[PDB]
Parts: structure tokens; C-alpha cells; sequence
RNA sequence: UGAAGAGUUUGAUCAUGGCUCAGAUUGAACGCUGGCGGCAGGCCUAACACAUGCAAGUCGAACGGUCCGGAAGAAGCUUUCUUUUGGACAGUGGCGGACGGGUGAGUAAUGUCUGGGAAACUGCCUGAUGGAGGGGGAUAACUACUGGAAACGGUAGCUAAUACCGCAUAACGUCGCAAGACCAAAGAGGUUUUCUUGCCAUCGGAUGUGCCCAGAUGGGAUUAGCUAGUAGGUGGGGUAACGGCUCACCUAGGCGACGAUCCCUAGCUGGUCUGAGAGGAUGACCAGCCACACUGGAACUGAGACACGGUCCAGACUCCUACGGGAGGCAGCAGUGGGGAAUAUUGCACAAUGGGCGCAAGCCUGAUGCAGCCAUGCCGCGUGUAUGAAGAAGGCCUUCGGGUUGUAAAGUACUUUCGCGGGGAGGAAGGGAGCGACGAGCUCAUUGACGUUACCCGCGAAGUAGCACCGGCUAACUCCGUGCCAGCAGCCGCGGUAAUACGGAGGGUGCAAGCGUUAAUCGGAAUUACUGGGCGUAAAGCGCACGCAGGCGGUUUGUUAAGUCAGAUGUGAAAUCCC
């Protein structure tokens, strides 16, 4: 599955934090509803940075809390 | 195990078996896996006793699919 | 059904109800003009809710049946197209019970009925043995094969030779059969109803 | 009743007389009773006669009394210790109070 | 094709607002009233305590004895005794008990519901490939002896297998490097040189599962900051397998108003009922899943039970006891007692269907098939049905003229109950035997209800009946008695000499054992209103400013297109809702 998120951390090393968000109906009010989920994704390379709206796509489970990696950046930066 | 028996409808005053073929696990009268036929003991409700539909049954056998005594007097009939 | 004294209906309703001796001066209405009890005598005070009740009252003991069905088969009549009331006495009319009484089978609806239950009626070959049955048109109803002995209907059809039928109907003394031509509208119906007023108490 | 049970037995604490309210006079014959729910309200005592002691223990229905403020139960005669009126030839499904030969 | 509420706050009116009434359902009942017949159904209260019986065995084509039965011998007869053989019990050996059946306490959690993913497994069964050479060892039964009241136990001696172990062949498979080395396996039975049953290793199929993931899953914040393996990394340990799951070291994070944590409640779901729909309530019968069997905890053996008739430990109870010491636990079936308003035969039986084991014969199977008790409900008949005199009696009502009940209120016949006699169903045929290789197939016979009900035929007597209510809502009237007196009442009220609402009587309505009554669930309420609403005075705008998040936001173009929309496909748990 691809995924479309921000970088908003780089701390770690080899894993960056993608927050990918979200629009979805509400299911009795129906109104679209904001929400936005955090993935570690890996990064090897330690190529992309804070700042960077990169694609995520289901990979290998490199850990429990990372089960996805860096795939290709879409833009260059927007904090 | 992956059997062939009948499926009585039964009822009070209407006896009908349905030749499926399902897993032995399952019971006499649940969840089947498919429908091969149907036998009436009476021959009453139709003209037609059975309906073996050869070609359908001819797939199981050999798939793994076992007939029981019963159920094979009414395939060997056809 | 109510299941009781029909004899007292009749002058209840002011008209009188052919439930059985009608036709003898037995009738209780051709003795005393008057309904039952003891404020029989004394002059009555009806209103407006009173005359579509009563009205309706006669309507469904003629036919003699439940509260029930009687008010189904008025919500359906009322469904269908065409005049409600016309249509509601075509529905009643067409009880396998009721064409039974109206072929001769059965002294009475309520003699019907039973002959009905009995299995003792059959319709298009294959048995009836329910009175709340639609019978449609092209629709035969004869007596059974083995109900053919029963001196009951022997007497019942021995009576109905020289008789005449409705418009609506046509049987055979002799085949001891019967068919129903088609629906009998208000106007081949004699009754004593006014399909008038029995809609409006159902207005409210 | 609690549990929301139709009725509930109780054994009686003391089988007092009451009187109406403003708009009548009487002497209405009431027990307070110790419903096993845990609890302990006052019921009426239908009939013209009871024979309701100390012990009675009798099954609550469950009325409220216009007359009385706060008796918002009575006892089913015919049940338990409550004996069934005497000579009852009208409401006999009441009370309880077998038909006469 | 789908939508009509009413009563009560005023002296009167409107508005607001809460309560209340008839509806359907519930593994019930009490109060008083009983005939019959089909079908269906039965402790919803103490997982309270339990007498008694039952709830898994089956194999001699595994092996020695005992019990039961048959046949043939040594004998003139008897005693005694020998051989052969059938069944089975005791023992030894094999398989099964984690299937089925019961209950719902516990449980908010991927437990379940819905769709996917893979770091997996799967006895028996089915398809395909290959193989089964030689050898060695052990413990019972049995025999002898001893201890104990019993349970049961100690010692000595003999002995076999499809019981255990060592070596080869390698179809293959496993492991390092990269493109090498290592590791398997028991027969038996016969129509015995031909098959049958079974085994060893590998791949696949079938079927049943372990694990993970997105979304969805009640009430309260008068429950808010919480957390130390607690979050992440490396390595290791552990498991069938991923994972701090567990350990060492390092880093220091992780989670929260999209409300964690804590507390309360409840098996869940499909569904059930209701409603125009939405929605609400519920989830009892049946089907799937989950959890639990004296209370609590834990582990082993195994494909699978952490496992009711398996085991270990802690605690209580009951029973047995020469008290030394043992035997159990029906929230399994029936049943008992207690409790309660209350819910049944400690009955009959296996042929059918289905299930376990066996080649088969055959055995086991209160799973189940039926009967009994109780109208608890529904269907064709509670107090009757049909017939019947211009109607002389009795009960009922009455303006006292009359009218009504009109088998007569008598009888008679009945739908035709009940009861008696006969026949006796399956809405299912085999097991066995004959033909055929006791295989397929064909043929034939026995056995009927379940160790006799239903239904059919015949005979045949009319063969009980009561309660509630009658002011209005509630359909159904006056006289008499009493007299704010006694009493009635869900609400509005009624009764102080004419009371239809008090007690009685005549009459009438309802029920037609149901109807009333009591209790419980849903909507009407557009009174939280998303569809359906309001805030000057009726309940209701923050005192103001400003400002964060959030919501909303002018115009033009391009890329992406995540949301959104469309086609196809997979699943659409089953069941149901809807038709």
C-alpha cells in the first residue's frame, strides 16, 4: 500500500516518522472528518529530512513498530 | 474428510435428502459445500426420483470426495 | 365467529337478516318487530355514530364474520381502483363460503361454512376446506364426489330444482355443480346495506 | 418492586388503620410490609375483613390508594397467611374467595 | 403504494411540560371461573445444597488363563479325565476419552463483527514418486513369597510383538561456501507366488486452525495527565512462528480532550420484536464463535484438551471409618429439597436417520425417536352447536304498556366429542440369507411404531359451567336499601331522600376459560428535532475585547490525484432483514 505523508522528525537514525493523513465521512453525521496517522517508516540512506512529503509503501517488518520504507519524495520541503 | 452424503429436509409428512458433497466435520443438516442432486424416497412431489447430474458428482470423485453406502445405491443408479 | 342466537340480530338491526327460517314466519322480526333485551320496547336514540355502526353491523352479520378480516378486506376494496364500495361487497361476495350459500349447497352462510370445513366442497377439482378462500371467475364449485350421498345436500339441491341463481352465478341441480360467471356488483346485490354510510364509520 | 417482578412477598410489621384525606373519613386498614427487595412501604388491605397479625407475611401486588398518600401497593388476598374474604358472592377474583357450593 | 391518538394543570382560553391509556413479546405465575381435540411449549427466582440410576467402549485375523456353550475320545456303566471349538468376562497389548451434550458466571477485548496479509501447522482421508537389507536390547501377563482391615503394595524368577535402539541403500531433504558435505524406515492376514490391511521418506490436494493488520463495537470525567521496560536501537534467550514476549547494554522516548488511564455494566454476533423510514429494544428457541464444570491456581502427555467421568497443590463441605486412613461433588439427563407468585414423567424404546470402532459379522449410542403430567400458548367446538310453538311456565329487563333469554327455559339429533372393539402408517429400508470373488449390482425374507401413537373402519351415551363489569374513557339498566353514612375511584369525580360510579336484586355487556387483572419491552415525543426544533417577554446566547487550534474563504494556470466518482474482479460468513 502506498501512502502519502510528512516528515515530521528525523532524530532517529535510518527511521524516519511519516504523518499521513486522512478525509473521511462521518458515519451517522456525514461530514468529512480530519485524521492523520504516525508510520516509521525505514531510511537507510538517511536521504529524506524533516520537512519532506515522501511515499510510503508496505515492505518486510524491519521491527514491530516499522513495517514500511521510503519509496520516492514527492516535494522538497514545506515545515 | 470431504464426504458425499444426503441433506434431509425432512419435514413433518415430507422426506427430502439432498446429495451434497461436504466435509464430514460438518452436520447432517449444516453449511454445505455444494449441491449435487436430491432423492425423495416416495418419488410423491415429482415424476423425476432423482437427479444424480452425473458430470457434477464425476468432479468430487477423485477430488477426495468419499460416498457414503446410501448415498452411492442412488449415484450407481444415475 | 360470534357462534350464538342469529335470531336476535336481526332485530337488532333493525332489518331482517336471512340467517335460516327467514322464510318461515318463525323469524322472531315477523313475530316482534323490535331488538333484544329489555330496552327493546322503549324508543331509541340514535346519532350520527350510530347509524354507520349499526350499519356496518348488519353488513358483516349478513356475511357472518370477524371484526377482523371484515375491516382487511375493506382496507384492500379501498386500495384497489373503482369505487370502494363496490368493490367491498365484490370481496365479501366472493368468500368460498358465501358463494357456496349462494349456489344452494348450504341452507345457510353459516351452514355453508361448515360444508366448507368439512372438505364436503371442492373447487376446480382439488378441495377447499377454507371459507375465507377468494373465489374468482371460471371458478367451479361443486359439491364432493363422496358428499354426494350426505341426505343433507340431497335435501339442500332437491330444494334449489325450479330456483332460480344470480346473474353472477349459474349452477346445475343435476352435475350438482356450480360456476361464478364474474363479480356481482351493488346492483345485482339486493341487501339492505348502504355502502355509504359503513365507509364513512371507517373514516372517523 | 424492584427486580421489576409482578409481586413480592414481605412480612408484615405492624397492622395499623389509616384515614383519608380531605374529601373522605374512614378507618382504611393498611401494614407495613418488609418486601425481601430490602425494602419497607406500606400496603392496603382490601375486603371488608382481614386476619393479618404481626407475622402475616403476605405478597404484594402492587396500587397506588388516592385515599391514603403514600400507599402505593395492596396485598393479594388468597395468597400466604391472607386469608381470602368470607362470604365474598361478588368479587370473588378479587381477594380471593372461593364459589360457594 | 408509505404517516387518522386520546385523558389530566383554567372559572374559561392558548402555549409549555410531565405523567397516563388500548399494541406486540416474555424458558411464568397468583386470584376466581373447566369439556374436549391438534400442534407447540415448561424453575426468567439460590452456579443453593443434593438421595438414587444413567451420561464410552470396542477388538481373540495381538497373547496366555477363568467363566458360559457345543462336538469328538480313553470306559461295559459311573467317577475321573483328554482333544477340538464358539462367545465373552478378568489380565496383557491396540485405539478412543480434547467429538457430542450442558451452562453463561466471567469478559470491552482484533473477544466478536467485516475485509485483507503472512514470519505457520494440519492425525485419519485423497493424488503422485521412491523404499522396506542385516542385528541387538527391555518391561508385564504368568510363577513363588511377604505386608495390610481395606485401597493397595514390596521382593524374587520366566517371557513375545505393527513396543525401543545401533548400521546400510537416498528417490530426496538439510547445512557452509557457493554453487560442497551429511541423514530414513515394524508386519500381519489370506480365495498365499497373487492380492488384501498396515508401515518409512518426500511433494501436492482436501479440510480444520495458530498468528498479524485497516475499520466498526455500551454508560460516566463529580476518572485526566499518565508511563520505566515504559517507548525505540543492537545482541542474545525463547517458541511451530513475529514480537521487550524475556534478559544484558545503549538511547530516552512513547501515549493523551480524534479523551489514554480508572470505574460501572453486559457473553458476542447473526438475528428477535417494533417502526413508513431512520431508529429503538432485545439477542430466549435454532445456527457460528467465545468462556466455564466443588472454589482458586498450575503443569504434563498430545494433531488438537492446560483437558466433566486425567493428574498435581491450596481451601471448604458431605459421607465411610476397628479414626490408622479413605470415597466424592447433577451450571450432564430425569428427579428431590430449599427458595419462590411459579414451571412436569426418578416413564418406554432403538427398528429409522445420524455418530464412534471393526474387513466384515457385529457391538455401543435416554444423540434421538415417542409416551405421560400442566389448557402455558396457538388452530377446528368453555359455559354450546343446529333444530324449534304468533310463543300457555322460569330466569333477565321494564317508561309496568311491554319486551328479552326464545334446544322451552322439556325434548331430540348433531361438529361429533369422550369410551369400547378391530386394523394399524411412515412422511426410510437394511442388518441376515440366495446369485455374483461373503466386492459392485441384482433378488428375497423377517421385523411396526419407539418393545402399538396417528389415521381408517365399527359401536356408541348428550354427556359440566362461571367469572369480570354496566358514571365518563369502556360496549352494558332501574328498582330497593343506605344516606358525606357506609363506601367507590387510573384521571376528571360521585354520595347530604329520585346517586345508573355504595350493598343487594331483575336485566344487560365482555370473555366464550378466555376474558379481565398484575408485571415486563417498543413507538406516539418534531419533548435533543441528521430527516423534525428553538434562545426580546414563555426554559435558553456567553458582560466586553482580543486571540490559538479548528471551521469557512476571492481569482487564474499546471502537475500529482490522496479524498471523491466510475468499470471489472475477489469476498461478501452462513443465517436474516427485503421480495
Amino acid at each position: 500500500r502506498t501512502l502519502q505523508g510528512r516528515v515530521v522528525s528525523d532524530k532517529m537514525e535510518k527511521s524516519i516518522v511519516v504523518a499521513i493523513e486522512r478525509f473521511v465521512k462521518h458515519p451517522i453525521y456525514g461530514k468529512f472528518i480530519k485524521r492523520t496517522t504516525k508510520l516509521h517508516v525505514h531510511d537507510e540512506n538517511n536521504e529524506c529530512g524533516i520537512g519532506d512529503v515522501v511515499e510510503i509503501r508496505e515492505c518486510r517488518p524491519l521491527s514491530k513498530t516499522k513495517s514500511w520504507t521510503l519509496v520516492r519524495v514527492v516535494e522538497k520541503a514545506v515545515l | 474428510m470431504v464426504t458425499i452424503r444426503l441433506a434431509r429436509h425432512g419435514a413433518k409428512k415430507r422426506p427430502f435428502y439432498q446429495v451434497v458433497v461436504a466435509d464430514s466435520r460438518n452436520a447432517r443438516n449444516g453449511r454445505f459445500i455444494e449441491r449435487v442432486g436430491f432423492f425423495n424416497p416416495i418419488a410423491s412431489e415429482k415424476e423425476e426420483g432423482t437427479r444424480l447430474d452425473l458430470d457434477r458428482i464425476a468432479h468430487w470423485v477423485g477430488q477426495g470426495a468419499t460416498i457414503s453406502d446410501r448415498v452411492a445405491a442412488l449415484i450407481k443408479e444415475v | 365467529r360470534y357462534l350464538g342466537p342469529k335470531l336476535k340480530l336481526s332485530r337488532r338491526e333493525g332489518t331482517d337478516l336471512f340467517l335460516k327460517s327467514g322464510v318461515r314466519a318463525i323469524d322472531t322480526k315477523c313475530k316482534i318487530e323490535q331488538a333484544p333485551g329489555q330496552h327493546g320496547a322503549r324508543k331509541p336514540r340514535l346519532s350520527d355514530y350510530g347509524v354507520q355502526l349499526r350499519e356496518k353491523q348488519k353488513v358483516r352479520r349478513i356475511y357472518g364474520v370477524l371484526e377482523r378480516q371484515f375491516r382487511n378486506y375493506y382496507k384492500e376494496a379501498a386500495r384497489l381502483k373503482g369505487n370502494t364500495g363496490e368493490n367491498l361487497l365484490a370481496l365479501l361476495e366472493g368468500r368460498l363460503d358465501n358463494v357456496v350459500y349462494r349456489m344452494g349447497f348450504g341452507a345457510t352462510r353459516a351452514e355453508a361454512r361448515q360444508l366448507v370445513s368439512h372438505k364436503a366442497i371442492m373447487v376446480n377439482g382439488r378441495v377447499v376446506n377454507i371459507a375465507s378462500y377468494q373465489v374468482s371467475p371460471n371458478d367451479v364449485v361443486s359439491i364432493r364426489e363422496k358428499a354426494k350421498k350426505q341426505s343433507r345436500v340431497k335435501a339442500a339441491l332437491e330444494l334449489a330444482e325450479q330456483r332460480e341463481k344470480p346473474t353472477w352465478l349459474e349452477v346445475d341441480a343435476g352435475k350438482m355443480e356450480g360456476t361464478f360467471k364474474r363479480k356481482p356488483e351493488r346492483s345485482d346485490l339486493s341487501a339492505d346495506i348502504n355502502e355509504h354510510l359503513i365507509v364513512e364509520l371507517y373514516s372517523k | 418492586a424492584l427486580e421489576a417482578c409482578p409481586q413480592k412477598r414481605g412480612v408484615c410489621t405492624r397492622v395499623y388503620t389509616t384515614t383519608p384525606k380531605k374529601p373522605n373519613s374512614a378507618l382504611r386498614k393498611v401494614c407495613r410490609v418488609r418486601l425481601t427487595n430490602g425494602f419497607e412501604v406500606t400496603s392496603y388491605i382490601g375486603g371488608e375483613g382481614h386476619n393479618l397479625q404481626e407475622h402475616s407475611v403476605i405478597l404484594i401486588r402492587g396500587g397506588r390508594v388516592k385515599d391514603l398518600p403514600g400507599v402505593r401497593y395492596h396485598t393479594v388476598r388468597g395468597a400466604l397467611d391472607c386469608s381470602g374474604v368470607k362470604d365474598r358472592k361478588q368479587a370473588r377474583s378479587k381477594y380471593g374467595v372461593k364459589r360457594p357450593k
